[PDB]
RNA sequence: GGCCAGAACCAGCCCUACUGCAUUAUCCUGUCGGGGAUCAAAAUCCGGCGGGCAACGAAGUGCAAGAAUCUUGGGUCUUGG
RNA sequence: UUAGGGAUAUGUGGCGUCAAAACUUAUGGGCUCAUUCUCGAUACGUGAAAAGGGUGUUGGUGGAUAAAUCCACCGGCCCCGAAAAUGGAUGACGCUUAAGCCCAAUUAGUGAUUGCCCAUUAUUCCUUUGGUAAGGGCGGAAACAAAUGGAGAAAGUGUAGCCCUUCCGAUGUA
RNA sequence: AUCGAAUCGCCACCUACAAGACUGGAGCUUGCUCCCUCGAAGGCGCCAAGUAUAUUCAUGAUCACAAGACA
C-alpha cells in the first residue's frame, strides 16, 4: 500500500509591517496527510519556535516533494513523541522502505504500536538514506546479505474475491456453497 | 433523424440485428436458440424463427426484452423476410363463443428453407446448425453474470 | 424419526421413489469451533439442511487445561432451588457444537428454532451418513489457517472426555473400524479408477481432432 | 424492520458488481395455498390450474459489498413465512 | 515445493490488478515487500509488492540486488526462464482460464461438445476392455454369477423348464 | 372494462461512464572522484561536472466547468404522461 | 430534535453469528497469551482498583568493555499485587494467521482523490393542515337541441373550503 | 385416496486418509539443481449415445409457478 503520509515543504513568513518590513523566510519539512495539516503544523512550528502567530504570517508555498524512484533503502529516522509520565522522548531508529514518506509512515505506525503515540504527539525531526555499513540495529543489518533467501512459511492464501466460497470439497476445489 | 411517429422508427440495440442467434429466455420456447430475423415496424417485437426442423421454433414474435442476442450470427440477406408482415399475426375476432393456416404454413415452410440455406453456406455451418439444436440452461454452478455472449 | 403406517401407505399408493433432501455434510475435522459454528448459523438461518461429523475433532485455542477449566466455570451455573430444570451441561461434542450454534440463532422464535432443527451432529462418520456422498469443509474455519502454529490447541473430544462424556473410546473404535473399511474399498476399486483413467486417455485418440483441438484450448488435453 | 423491501442471496453472487448485473431482473416467490384459486391462463390453460401461486416483484439494487440484491414486490411485501426459502431470479428483462 | 524468496526468484502474482502476471524479484525490502520487474510484459513495470501477493515459481535467474533493467533483461533472456514456464501446466491452466473467462456463447457450446464426444469415446473404449477383462460392477456380478448359473441350469429339470416355456415365446 | 400483467416511447428527476488545465528539480539521467561490499564485482551512500519531461494508464498533487446529443447507459411498483 | 407517506443521502454507532452491513475487506504496519469473579474488548460509567513488584516479552536513552557482550535508566502490552456471601454475565456465544490493543486504508506503489449498513435528521417528490402568507381569474367569448366532449365559475374570515397558481411552517406538560 | 401442491444435479470414477514448518521424486551444495506424470481441475450431465447426412415440433398466437419433473 502507499504511504497514508506525504511530504511536504511549507515556505512561508511573517506579513511585512512597520516594525518588521523584510521579514524572514522560513522552509519547513512535514509529513502530513494533507496540505491544510501540512500548514496547521507549519504555523505550529512558527508560533512555538519564532513567535510568529498564524493571524499576522502568510504563506508563500505549500508544495509536495516528489518521491525519488522506488530502490531499497535503509533511511535513518529521528524522530520524538511526547508522553504525560515520560516528557519529551526522542530516539533514531532505522528502516527498510523504498521512500521517505514510506519509511516515516512505518515510523509513525512502529510508534503508535509500541509506544501508543499519536500524530500530534510525534515530531519528525530528520529522514535520510544511509548506507548499509552505517546500520546500526542487526533487525535491519540482516538485510543486507548478498544471497538473502528464504521461504514463505505458515501463509493463509486467500482465494480471489470473485473465486471465494462457503463450503468447498474436502480434498477437491469443487465448491458447495458460494 | 427518423420521426417518432414513422414505422421506420426503432430504438432495439445492436445486439438484436437480424441474423443474430438468440437465446429464448421466457414463454413456450424458453432456453432454445432462434434467429433473429426482423422487428416489426414501429418499435414493434422481434420476428424470430429458429429453423424448426432444428429447434421446433416457428415463425414466432417475442419481445427483445425476452431474448438474449449472442455474438453469433447467420448472414440473412438471402433471406426475403418482406413476407413477414405485421398483418401475418393478427388474427380475426371471436364473436359470442395443430391446426395452422396455409398462408402462415406456407410463409414457414419458405423462410425456412433459405433459412436452412443461409446457414449451410455460411462457414461453421454444421457447427452453428448443431449450436441451434442446443438447449440453454442455468446449473448449479452458473455465473451467467460474469460470462460473455 | 421412524415413519407413521399412514406415511408409508400414503407413499405406497403415490408410488413416488425413495427422496433425499438436499443435506450438505461438513467433515468437521480440524476446524475452529466458533467460526465453523458462525458460518454453519448463517448457512442454516438461509434454510440450508447441515449434517456436521467428526464434532470429537473440534478445535479450539489455547490449553486443555484453560478450556476444562472454562467448561467447569460453565458447568457451576445450576439453578439452586431447582437443578432439574436449571442448566443443562451436555458433554458430548456434538452437543457442545450444537449449544455454540444455538447461541448463535434466535432460539426462542419459530425461525430460529427451524434453523436448529435443521442441524444434525455426530461423533466420527456414522454408516447413515458415511456413502451419501462427498464431505465439505469450510476454509474460513479451518485451524491450519486460522491458528499461529506456535500457539497450543485443544481438541474437543479430549476437553469433553475429562468433563463427564463416556464414549470416547466407543468413537474411537468406530472411528478406527470405518477407516479401516473405506481404506479396503479404496484399495479396491483402484482397478475401475485406472480403467476409467486410462479410457479417458485412450478416446483422445478416437475422438474428432477438432474436438480434441477444442479441448486442448480450453486446458482439457 | 421495513417490510417494503426484502433481501436476496443468490447463487453465485458474492459481489457488488454481481448484484448490479441483476438490477431490474425479476423475481418471483413460489408457493401454495390450500385450495386452487384463479391464475393466468384459468380458461386458456387449464392445465395450469394448481394450489401453486407466485408473487413478483424485481430487482432494485444491490445490498452491501457481498452480493445481496434489494428486492421490491409488486404492491405488496413478501410474507414473512417466505424468510429462508426459494426465491427465482430471472434472465429478464434482458439487456445483453 | 515451497522456493525460497530470493533475487532473481521468479514469481506469479496472486490477487490485484496484476493477478497471473509473471515476475522477476530484483530486490528484498523488507520482510513484507519485494520488488518485481518484468520486462516481457507491458503492466509490469519496477514495482513494489507485498510477499503475501506473490507465489515463488521453480525458476531463478541470475541476477544481484538493485541490478539494472538491461541486466534483468539479458538474465531472463539467457536463462529463457519465461519459455521454460510456459511449457507448465499450471502457465497452461491460467491460459485456459482466461480463454473460458473470454469465451462467447458458442465457444462453450464447442466446448461442451468437445467434452461429450470425449465422454462418449471413453465410454466405448471402458465398453470393450471391460467385456474382456471384467471391472465393472455388472461384469463382475455376472462374472460370480455365470459358473453357478451354468451347474443349476445344466441340470434336465431346468433345461425341459426353459424348453417348455420358451416354446410358450 | 373503472381489472391484472408486460413491453414501447414522452417530460422531469435520480444515479453512473467518458477529463482537461496547472504543478514536479530533495527529481531524472550520464560521467568522474570518493566510499562501500564482494571471489571479483555491482548496488545502498556521498561529492563534483554535463544534460534533462521519470511524462499523460508519469505522479495516488492542486483544481476541474468533460451537453448520456453526437455515441439507442441504467433507474423511476420513488413522479406524471 | 418530532404534519403523513416515498425515494435518495447521511449523523451517532457499527460491518464473526445473534443482527442490517468486510458472504470473517486489503494485494496495511506492529503489539499481546492472560488455569475456577475463568486476559482483553462501550466514552459518560472507581457502572473496580492502587502503592509496590516481574530474569514474561519488545521498544527507547545514556555509559562501559571487546567476539559481541553487560551496566544502570525509561516506555509498550501481559503477569503478580487483587478476599463475600442464590448460578451468571465484554452482551450472549465465541474470538487468539482476533472477532483483543495502538495506528492507517477503501479495493490498494495500477495509473488519483464517495468500501458498506442503520435515524421521526438532510435533500427531493406526493398529500394534508395553518399562515403577519404571495399572486392571478371572477362585465359568462364566439359558437354549440335531442335521437346519439362533459360539467362548474360564489368579489369570497370560517363550508363539500368561489376557482387556480406559489411559498413557508407543522412535536409539546401546566 | 383424498392430494392440487412449495422444492428444480446426477454418479456403481466425489462419496478413503493425512499434512500445511507440506504431501511427485532425487542429489548435496540445504537452497539451489535435476528428473518426472512438470505439482492450479472428482467424473459426468446441458437435447443426433455424439459431433454428422439427420430429424417431429407452430394456433400454447409476445411476460406470467416449467402448461413438467423417474436424469
Ligand atoms: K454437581
Ligand atoms: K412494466
Ligand atoms: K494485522
Ligand atoms: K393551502
Ligand atoms: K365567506
Ligand atoms: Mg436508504
Ligand atoms: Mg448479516
Ligand atoms: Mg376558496
Ligand atoms: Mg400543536
Ligand atoms: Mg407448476
Amino acid at each position: 500500500v502507499k504511504p497514508h503520509l506525504r511530504h511536504y515543504q511549507v515556505v512561508g513568513r511573517e506579513s511585512p509591517s512597520e516594525k518588521n518590513p523584510e521579514p524572514t523566510v522560513y522552509k519547513f519539512e512535514v509529513f502530513a496527510p494533507n496540505f491544510v495539516v501540512a500548514k496547521s503544523r507549519f504555523w505550529r512550528m512558527m508560533r512555538v519556535k519564532n513567535k510568529v502567530k498564524a493571524t499576522h504570517g502568510d504563506v508563500l508555498s505549500c508544495k509536495v516533494v516528489k518521491d525519488a524512484k522506488l530502490v531499497a533503502r535503509n533511511y535513518l529516522v529521528d524522530i520524538a513523541y511526547y508522553s504525560q509520565r515520560c516528557g519529551y522522548t526522542r530516539m533514531v531508529k532505522e528502516f527498510r522502505d523504498v521512500s521517505k514518506t514510506g519509511a516515516v509512515s512505518q515510523a509513525y505506525h512502529d510508534l503508535a504500536s509500541r509506544h501508543r503515540a499519536r500524530y500530534h504527539n510525534i515530531e519528525v525531526l530528520n529522514v535520510k538514506s544511509i548506507p548499509d555499513h552505517e546500520v546500526k540495529h542487526l533487525s535491519i543489518a540482516q538485510y543486507h546479505a548478498p544471497n538473502l533467501s528464504f521461504p514463505l512459511l505458515q501463509r493463509r492464501t486467500k482465494a480471489t474475491r470473485k473465486d471465494r466460497a462457503i463450503f468447498v470439497k474436502k480434498n477437491t476445489k469443487r465448491a458447495v456453497v458460494a | 433523424k427518423v420521426s417518432r411517429k414513422s414505422p421506420e422508427y426503432t430504438t432495439l440495440r445492436k445486439s438484436c440485428a437480424p441474423g443474430a442467434i438468440a437465446i429464448i429466455l421466457a414463454g413456450r420456447f424458453r432456453g432454445r436458440r432462434a434467429v433473429i430475423l426482423k422487428q416489426l415496424p414501429h418499435n414493434g417485437p422481434l420476428v424470430v424463427s429458429g429453423p424448426m426442423k432444428y429447434n421446433g421454433v416457428p415463425i414466432r414474435r417475442i419481445d427483445s426484452r425476452y431474448v438474449i442476442a449472442t455474438s453469433t450470427t447467420v448472414d440473412i440477406s438471402s433471406v426475403d423476410t418482406a413476407p413477414i408482415t405485421a398483418e401475418v399475426f393478427q388474427r380475426p375476432k371471436a364473436e359470442k363463443p395443430t391446426l395452422v393456416s396455409d398462408a402462415r404454413a406456407q410463409l414457414q415452410k419458405k423462410i425456412d428453407a433459405a433459412l436452412i440455406a443461409a446457414i449451410k453456406k455460411d462457414a461453421q455451418g454444421k457447427e452453428k446448425a448443431g449450436y441451434l439444436r442446443s438447449v440453454f440452461t442455468v446449473k448449479p454452478g452458473d455465473a451467467p453474470h460474469r460470462w460473455n455472449w | 424419526a421412524f415413519p407413521s403406517r399412514k406415511d408409508a401407505f400414503r407413499a405406497q399408493r403415490k408410488g413416488a421413489k425413495k427422496h433425499r433432501p438436499e443435506i450438505i455434510v461438513i467433515d468437521l475435522k480440524d476446524h475452529v469451533l466458533g467460526r465453523a459454528a458462525a458460518v454453519v448459523a448463517k448457512q442454516l438461518l438461509l434454510g440450508k439442511k447441515i449434517t456436521v461429523v467428526r464434532c470429537e475433532q473440534l478445535n479450539i485455542a489455547g490449553t486443555e487445561i484453560r478450556n476444562k477449566i472454562k467448561y467447569l466455570q460453565y458447568l457451576r451455573k445450576r439453578k439452586l432451588t431447582n437443578p432439574t430444570k436449571g442448566p443443562f451441561h451436555h458433554r458430548a461434542p456434538s452437543d457442545v457444537f450444537v449449544r455454540t450454534v444455538r447461541s448463535m440463532l434466535p432460539r426462542y422464535t419459530k425461525r430460529g428454532m427451524k434453523a436448529l432443527n435443521s442441524l444434525v451432529a455426530y461423533e466420527g462418520i456414522p454408516p447413515n451418513v458415511v456413502r451419501t456422498g462427498g464431505r465439505v469443509v469450510i476454509p474460513r474455519a479451518q485451524r491450519h489457517v486460522c491458528y499461529r502454529s506456535e500457539r497450543p490447541y485443544t481438541v474437543l473430544g479430549n476437553m469433553c472426555k475429562h468433563v463427564g462424556w463416556k464414549y470416547s473410546d466407543v468413537v474411537a473404535n468406530l472411528e478406527k473400524a470405518r477407516v479401516e473399511k473405506a481404506s479396503r474399498h479404496h484399495e479396491k476399486q483402484a482397478k475401475l479408477r485406472d480403467a476409467w483413467k486410462s479410457a479417458r486417455k485412450e478416446a483422445l485418440a478416437k475422438m474428432p481432432k477438432h474436438n480434441v483441438e477444442v479441448l486442448k484450448k480450453f486446458g482439457y488435453a | 424492520q421495513t417490510k417494503q423491501t426484502a433481501l436476496v442471496r443468490v447463487e453465485n453472487v458474492n459481489t457488488r458488481e454481481d448484484a448490479t448485473w441483476y438490477v431490474g431482473k425479476r423475481v418471483c416467490y413460489v408457493y401454495h395455498g390450500k385450495k386452487v384459486k384463479r391464475c393466468v391462463r384459468w380458461s386458456k390453460a387449464p392445465a395450469r390450474r394448481s394450489t401453486t401461486r407466485a408473487l413478483w416483484g424485481r430487482v432494485t439494487r444491490p445490498h452491501g459489498n457481498a452480493g445481496m440484491m434489494r428486492v421490491k414486490f409488486n404492491g405488496a411485501s413478501v410474507p414473512a413465512s417466505a424468510i429462508g426459502r426459494r426465491i427465482r431470479v430471472y434472465l429478464y428483462p434482458s439487456q445483453i | 515445493k515451497s522456493h525460497y524468496i530470493c533475487a532473481g526468484r521468479l514469481v506469479r502474482i496472486l490477487r490485484g490488478p496484476r493477478q497471473d502476471r509473471v515476475g522477476v524479484i530484483v530486490d528484498i525490502v523488507d520482510a513484507n515487500r519485494v520488488l518485481v520487474e518484468n520486462p516481457e510484459d507491458a503492466k509490469m513495470w519496477r514495482h513494489v509488492q507485498n510477499l503475501k501477493n506473490v507465489e515463488p515459481l521453480k525458476y531463478c535467474v541470475s541476477v544481484s540486488r538493485n541490478c539494472s533493467a538491461k541486466a534483468l533483461k539479458d538474465a531472463l533472456a539467457s536463462s529463457k526462464a519465461l519459455e521454460k514456464y510456459a511449457k507448465t501446466r499450471t502457465a497452461a491452466r491460467v491460459e485456459a482460464k482466461k480463454a473460458c473467462a473470454v469465451s462467447t456463447d458458442f465457444e462453450r457450446y464447442q466446448l461442451r461438445v468437445a467434452r461429450r464426444s470425449r465422454a462418449h469415446w471413453a465410454r466405448k473404449v471402458f465398453d470393450e476392455k471391460d467385456a474382456k477383462t471384467p471391472v465393472s460392477w455388472h461384469k463382475v456380478a455376472l462374472k460370480k454369477m455365470l459358473k453357478k448359473a451354468a451347474k443349476m441350469d445344466s441340470t434336465e429339470g431346468a433345461k425341459r423348464r426353459m424348453q417348455k416355456a420358451i416354446a410358450a415365446r
